[PDB]
């Protein structure tokens, strides 16, 4: 709404294209983007999950 | 940066500006906006009738 | 107007909604449920530029 903003990252089709992201040299960048796929947690929140 | 978009219903429209990223959309329309309107209580014999 | 795409919630004043995402304007008509609106890239204005 106004005066508010969010980042959205989305991949391709396919459960085989889930990320898993990880900021290196920078502590704040990787404190607001982090997501372990595989452990299905991290600093982002999943709207829309993978399916085949 | 050019693509074009498309919509399954015909209520929904979609246009696109320069500059959207390809990608598939999931969309809910919960609610419509509405415009206040405000009528006389009374009613008045013709128009030529003066007010005030 | 109040809807929902890909799980985040859009609040605006009016029936053309503009920056959810940045760069697509949708026309609201009716209450929807599960439409799609699928954004795919087209190359035809570059090459008809190239071409001239």
């Amino acid at each position: 709404k106004e005066n508010e903003f969010q980042l959205v990252l989305t991949a391709n089709s396919g459960t085989d294209n889930t990320m898993k992201i990880t900021v290196e040299g920078d502590t704040k960048l990787n404190d607001l983007l982090a997501y372990d796929s595989t452990t299905n947690t991290g600093n982002m929140q999943e709207l829309v999950k993978a399916e085949n | 940066k050019s693509t074009v978009a498309s919509s399954t219903t015909e209520d929904l429209k979609v246009s696109t500006t320069a500059g959207a990223a390809a990608g598939t959309y999931k969309i809910n329309v919960t609610q419509l906006a509405a415009a206040q309107s405000l009528a006389t209580k009374t009613t008045f014999a013709t128009t030529k009738e003066q007010l005030g | 107007a109040k809807l929902n795409v890909n799980g985040i919630d859009i609040e605006r004043q009016s029936n053309t909604v503009t920056d959810a995402p940045q760069g697509i304007t949708l026309t609201l008509t009716k209450k929807v449920t599960d439409a799609t609106v699928t954004v795919t890239k087209d190359d035809t204005k570059a090459k008809e530029a190239i071409k001239s």
